[PDB]
């Protein structure tokens, strides 16, 4: 019978229809405009409630809390020109303190215009809402971010008014509100979120600030969003050496996302790993969704040293993802409270690379095989890659031959049978007989029927000989 | 060189032998509960112990 | 067996009759080597005072027959139809009996006949190291030694596909290659016979040594160039595919003409009755045998003589 | 022809077939886990369900069909809903009556359409908008009652409309197109079929009997041509159970259907015909001047004589 | 319908049938039983409603209302048919005044991918 190939795989099926792609896609443009509803409908509320507190309201002074909480609900949804001037007034009738300061520039960054961007626009990916939230006026809110962090601390001087040359630099006030400086202009350009680690970080050094968690975390973020990992991994073998009981989660998402901007997927997994090992910080979905992401990055990356000669060799890192989710059941992570677009694609791999006790004594089946055949027969065209076009550190002089008797031992039966005539002049060197050399399992019976054959031909050759030179 | 077998299989054709076929869940074989003393032997009867 | 073009794969009966014939495999298997087990020794056949006729029944799974005509005199030996799945015991039967081996017969150039022709002029030919044997054949075999590398793809015969055959070198009647001044074992066969169709029997013949002669007919049919052998002093004819027990050969194969196998028939009713005719398959036979007890000469001549002008003859299931 | 043993027995090439070729699970049998019905999508808001809680209890929930009669439940909602002062409370449920007459099979559910829901949907250019949960409803109960009142809200939802038609399932076209094929509009076939093929319908995952039905009910002659053309759009899986399911419905499975079919054999004849084809095998005017010239010759060479 | 429960089966009579026996997977018996007994129905309910096997829903749930929790999984080994929400319900009730945990997820996991989703609940 002609052999099986036991090199190729089983025959099963890991991939959709061009329905449910053509679906998934559809509902995804669905909430990715529900996003979008939600978003202005909350938005157009703010200013209805800027405009009639303008309107109706113009000669009647309000209360300052109740500019301060219409100001930080315009900066939280992206309207920085339409907060300034509350601010600015209540700055100048002295109402703010140092929690409200705190207050407006954490509501500068925009955590409800980065919801929006981070379900429609970046595509749930929290790498790039940082690079999309620096578009929509990244400098002009650096500056007022800057402009309020001056605000501040001609405040808290008041506000203080022994430790006497030491404040209000030594508060928790002025950390908390340096802390807030960081967090706003993370979401700024990339001009602002360099001049964290090195322009915001001497300065609170000059001023004489002590950080806080916080503000480690947010100059390891910014460190993770400019490529630069010999400086982000320092900062966090500082807090390994010092502080160690005040590491939260936050240091090691800044990590997990900046090897992940660097493309070294390597250094990701040995993050994840030590996260899994120690079990404390515990992990957030945030980290099991820059984890999984790096995973498919680096899934989705042509390698181009073999070229590609046979297949995607990066694609069995798709392997590791039942492992990953394996671990987040027992680390208490809920797979559920991972995003759309991530999930698709972990159940991208999950159909490729996982299958039951059920399924794996039925999918062998010659049934499954010949459908399997008869669909890349049929449609090969919609579904495939090609048709899209002693010891012997101390032995040096070796002792040979030490008298080890293989005769107490018993290996007598170690019988030859060579092929017949080897030497002799009749019987020529090449031949088809040479073939006989190579056979294994009737070595004897053949070679002995050759030997006969042989023998036979050789003596009616001779005998011939003999009767024809004796009759002429 | 008019005759070469490798005697140990690349790196890249390992690769595509384990992209190729599929994993099984029940490798993983974890547990963090731990036996079910009085139901596990007793389920339903298509699947049972 | 033939080209798989355009239309034969987009077929349905071509993948319907090879499942008649294989079943479920769909591939026809070959016609393997014979082994070293299940095969015979060189028998004698004829002993005479003018020549020795030695012969191996079966040497080919196609069931064809190896002969070898020695003179006595000459001390020259002659292969006729040079096809033995071992022609290791041909080479060392002329090496124990003082043989040289000068030329080969070939009476059509069929896989029934040339499959180890390259074997036998190799292994023949290393043992006179301690002139060069001839190929004797008829030019228009020449459409069935380009089909020779087709044939062995049908029948399983791989290792015999990647050889050129010794007559389609450069003889005598073929201008010379101009190589290079600055190696004639195969740039040049000087022994090298083309036999013509207009075969007699006044000059026909080959000159065996001490005084027999060996004349060749043409007669076409089952091949196009079909020779046979004709020895009037001892009455023997080697028909090769033309006749043999009870049975004459193939005309269903490509190049062959019922109508010319008649005619090859008709040409040897002038030979007695006891020319003991030794065909290339199966068992040996007179030829007053096949003229009371043939149905295929039965039915050549009563087709004759009722006025079929184009008399038509032939099997189509048999030998190659 | 083999390999030696004394060779290395390396892997001579690896072979990635299941990467170059991404197979979707095709099974021959069905989903054992479906739904096969007609969802609701009941969305309540959590102050109502557990106020109406007594009255839902009898309604037909998630995978659950209590047997309470249907004048039971009309007589809950001709009572008990002028007392919730909620639009989308009353509308949701009332498309649990809807599908709890349906379920029951009873003819006099539609005067609650007429009663509540009529006036300010349906009648007379309205231009409020009705939930999905209430179109579904209605649309379910009058293909299970053979209402005649499916035409006037299926029209509602073209594009122009409601447009719901791209949010129906596809268990909702195939309680469709039976009742279509039952009750026997010809024109009701092909206005249904010309919507599933316009939303992108899963046209090879509706059910078989429910084709054959609406299939069977084809008799008029320009939209006996419609199916022709149309039958090509199922898959040949599909259109190949066609075959087998219309022949044992009109054969020895009649008794399946709660009322017999029709005898349409030009449809029967065709689709046998349609499904043998999907499988694989196992100028009046210038001629009739050239007859008038040849007659005109005939009669001046004495062929047409006469009379004698 | 009381009166037509049973399933026949066949004789294994020609060759190529008997090739078939020696071709099963290793639940062929058990897995062709499974599906041409209790299925979903039409309407989309449940299998659960079985006349014969009814008292006996009843018992389990008598013995798992009492804290009878090892005798309410003798007589859940008995059955055949789907059974109902209300004996989930009643043993993962009675797992939890002796916090068992491990006994209430296999309750839970018998019955969520094997038996239609009654046990999601
Ligand atoms: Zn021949
Ligand atoms: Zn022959």
């Amino acid at each position: 019978r002609k052999p099986q190939n036991q090199w190729e795989g089983v025959y099963y099926y890991s991939g959709i229809t061009k329905r449910q792609r053509h679906l998934i896609l559809l509902h995804r443009k669905r909430e990715r405009e529900a996003h979008m509803r939600s978003f202005n409908i909350s938005r157009a509320s703010v200013l209805q409630r800027l405009e009639q507190l303008s309107g109706d309201r113009k000669q009647e002074s309000l209360p300052p809390h109740v500019r301060l909480d219409l100001a930080v609900r315009l900066a939280q949804h992206g309207l920085y020109q339409q907060a300034t001037p509350i601010v600015d007034e209540l700055h100048h009738q002295k109402a703010l303190h140092a929690g409200h300061y705190a207050l407006l520039i954490n509501a500068l960054a925009c955590p409800r215009l980065g919801q929006r961007i981070l379900h429609c626009d970046a595509q749930c990916d929290p790498a790039l809402t940082y690079k999309l939230l620096g578009d929509e006026n990244g400098e002009e809110r650096a500056q007022e971010a800057y402009r309020w962090f001056d605000l501040a601390l001609t405040s808290l001087a008041v506000d203080c008014g022994h430790f006497v040359p030491y404040l209000p630099q030594g508060t928790a006030a002025a950390s908390h509100i340096t802390n807030a400086l960081m967090r706003t202009l993370l979401t700024c350009g990339y001009t602002h979120v360099a001049a964290i680690p090195d322009s915001v970080y001497d300065r609170m050094g000059s001023m004489g600030i002590s950080p806080t968690i916080s503000t480690y975390e947010l100059v390891m973020l910014a460190l993770s969003l400019q490529g630069n990992m010999v400086e982000a991994e320092s900062i966090l073998s500082f807090l390994r050496s010092h502080h160690s009981e005040h590491i939260t989660v936050e240091s090691f998402n800044a990590l997990l996302l900046g090897h992940r901007e660097a493309r070294q997927f390597d250094c990701c997994d040995a993050i994840w790993q030590e996260l899994v090992d120690r079990r404390w910080p515990r992990a957030s979905p945030l980290t099991a969704e820059l984890y999984l992401r790096s995973i498919m990055d680096h899934a989705n990356t042509p390698t181009s040293e073999p070229l590609q000669s046979f297949a995607n060799i990066n694609v069995v890192e798709k392997k590791k993802v039942p492992l990953v989710l394996a671990q987040m059941d027992e680390l208490g992570v809920p797979r559920t409270h991972l995003s759309r677009v991530l999930m698709d694609e972990v159940e991208d791999s999950l159909r490729k690379f996982q299958t039951y006790r059920s399924r794996f004594y039925e999918w062998g089946r010659a049934v499954k095989q010949f459908d399997f055949i008869e669909f890349r027969r049929r449609n090969g065209w919609l579904y495939d890659l090609h048709l899209m076009k002693g010891d012997i550190y101390y032995d040096d002089t070796r002792g040979l031959h030490d008298r080890s008797p293989t005769w107490m031992n018993e290996v007598p039966e170690t019988r030859y049978d060579r092929l017949y005539g080897v030497n002799h002049p009749d019987i020529a060197k090449i031949g088809i007989r040479r073939h006989l050399n190579v056979e294994y399992v009737n070595r004897k019976e053949v070679v002995e029927r050759d030997a006969a054959l042989m023998k036979k031909t050789l003596s009616s050759g001779r005998r011939l000989r003999h009767r024809v030179e004796s009759s002429r | 060189r008019m005759g070469y077998i490798p005697r140990y299989t690349p790196w890249e054709w390992i690769a595509i032998q384990e992209a190729d076929q599929p994993l099984i869940a029940e490798q993983i074989r974890q547990d963090n509960i731990g036996t079910s003393y009085f139901f596990s032997l007793n389920r339903y009867w298509r699947y049972k112990a | 067996s033939y080209t798989p073009n355009l239309t034969s794969l987009t077929n349905q009966v071509n993948r319907s009759e090879r499942l008649r014939k294989w079943g479920s495999a769909g591939v026809p298997p070959g016609v393997p080597r014979i082994p070293r087990l299940e095969a015979k020794g060189i028998a004698i056949l004829h002993e005479s005072p003018k020549v020795i006729l030695a012969g191996r029944s079966r040497c080919n799974n196609f069931d064809s027959n190896q002969y070898m005509l020695i003179n006595k005199a000459t001390k020259r030996c002659l292969l006729v139809d040079a096809s033995d799945d071992w022609p290791d015991d041909w080479a060392a039967f002329i090496g124990a009996s003082d043989l040289t081996l000068t030329h080969v017969f070939l009476t059509h150039c069929h896989i029934d006949n040339i499959i180890n022709l390259n074997a036998f002029l190799t292994i023949c030919g290393s043992r006179q190291k301690q002139d060069e044997i001839g190929v004797m054949w008829c030019p228009a075999e020449e459409c069935w030694v380009q089909n020779f590398k087709r044939s062995c793809e049908r029948y399983g015969r791989f290792e015999e596909m990647h050889q050129v055959l010794p007559m389609m070198c450069r003889s005598l009647y073929t201008p010379q290659h101009l190589v290079d001044p600055v190696r004639n074992a195969r740039h040049l066969r000087r022994n090298d016979v083309l036999l013509s169709a207009a075969t007699n029997r006044a000059t026909s013949f080959i000159d065996f040594g001490n005084g027999v002669l060996l004349y060749y007919i043409f007669s076409p049919g089952h091949s196009p160039g079909h020779m046979m052998l004709h020895i009037p002093t001892e009455r023997i004819l080697f028909s090769g595919d033309l006749l043999f027990f009870n049975k004459v050969g193939r005309v269903d194969l490509p190049w062959a003409t019922g109508v010319r196998l008649a005619e090859s028939l008709r040409l040897l009713e002038a030979l007695p009755d006891n020319t003991v005719v030794v065909p290339g398959h199966g068992r040996m036979t007179t030829l007053g045998r096949e003229r009371r007890e043939n149905k295929a000469l039965q039915q050549c001549y009563q087709r004759q003589e009722i006025g079929k002008q184009e008399v038509s003859v032939g099997f189509n299931e048999g030998y190659l | 022809y083999h390999w030696h043993y004394n060779l290395p027995q390396g892997m001579e090439r690896p072979h990635s077939v299941n990467r170059t070729f991404a197979a979707p699970f095709q099974s021959n049998h069905s989903l054992v886990n479906k739904y096969r019905g007609v969802w609701i999508e009941f969305d309540m808001h959590p102050a109502f369900s557990v106020a109406l809680e007594p009255q839902l209890r009898k309604l037909p929930r998630g995978r659950t069909l209590p047997k309470t009669p249907a004048e039971e439940v009309i007589a809950d909602y001709t009572a008990l809903a002028p007392l919730v002062d909620d639009e989308k409370t009353r509308d949701l449920w009332l498309a649990k009556v809807f599908q709890h007459c349906a379920f029951q099979r009873c003819g006099g559910a539609m005067e609650l359409w007429e009663r509540y829901c009529h006036q300010r949907f349906t009648a007379e250019g309205a231009t409020a908008k009705p939930p999905l949960s209430l179109v579904k409803s209605v649309l379910f109960y009058c293909n299970k009652t053979d209402n005649s009142g499916w035409r006037a809200l299926f029209d509602r939802c073209l594009k122009d409309g409601w447009n719901y038609t791209p949010l129906f399932d596809t268990a909702q076209w195939s309680f469709m197109l039976k009742s279509i094929g039952r009750m026997g509009d010809e024109d009701g076939v092909r206005a249904v079929l010309e919507e599933m093929l316009d939303v992108q319908a899963d046209l090879d995952r509706v059910e078989a009997r429910s084709v054959v039905i609406a299939l069977n009910a084809v008799t008029n002659a320009d939209v006996y041509e419609f199916v022709k053309k149309y039958l090509f759009n199922f898959g040949e899986r599909k259109v190949k159970f066609l075959r087998t399911t219309y022949s044992d419905l009109r054969g020895h499975g009649a008794g399946k259907l709660r009322i017999p079919l029709k005898e349409n054999d030009n449809m029967y004849y065709h689709v046998c015909w349609h499904s043998s084809i999907r499988s694989p095998r196992q100028p009046n005017a210038k001629i009739d001047d050239i007859v008038k010239d040849k007659i005109e010759k005939w009669k001046a060479e004495g062929l047409l004589p006469e009379d004698y | 319908d009381p009166n037509r429960v049973g399933l026949n089966a066949a004789t294994l009579d020609c060759r190529g049938r008997i090739y078939r026996w020696l071709r099963r997977g290793p639940f062929f018996q058990v897995d062709n039983y499974f599906r041409r007994s209790v299925k979903l129905n039409r309407d989309g309910t449940l299998p659960t409603d079985f006349v014969h096997e009814a008292p006996l829903m009843r018992k389990i749930i008598r013995l798992a209302h009492r804290g009878h929790l090892k005798a309410a999984c003798e007589e859940y080994r008995r059955v055949t048919t789907v059974p109902p929400v209300e004996v989930y319900r009643a043993l993962t009730a009675c797992c939890v005044p002796g916090a068992k945990l491990a006994d209430a997820v296999s309750i839970f996991e018998d019955g969520d991918s094997k038996l239609f989703y009654v046990s999601r609940d």
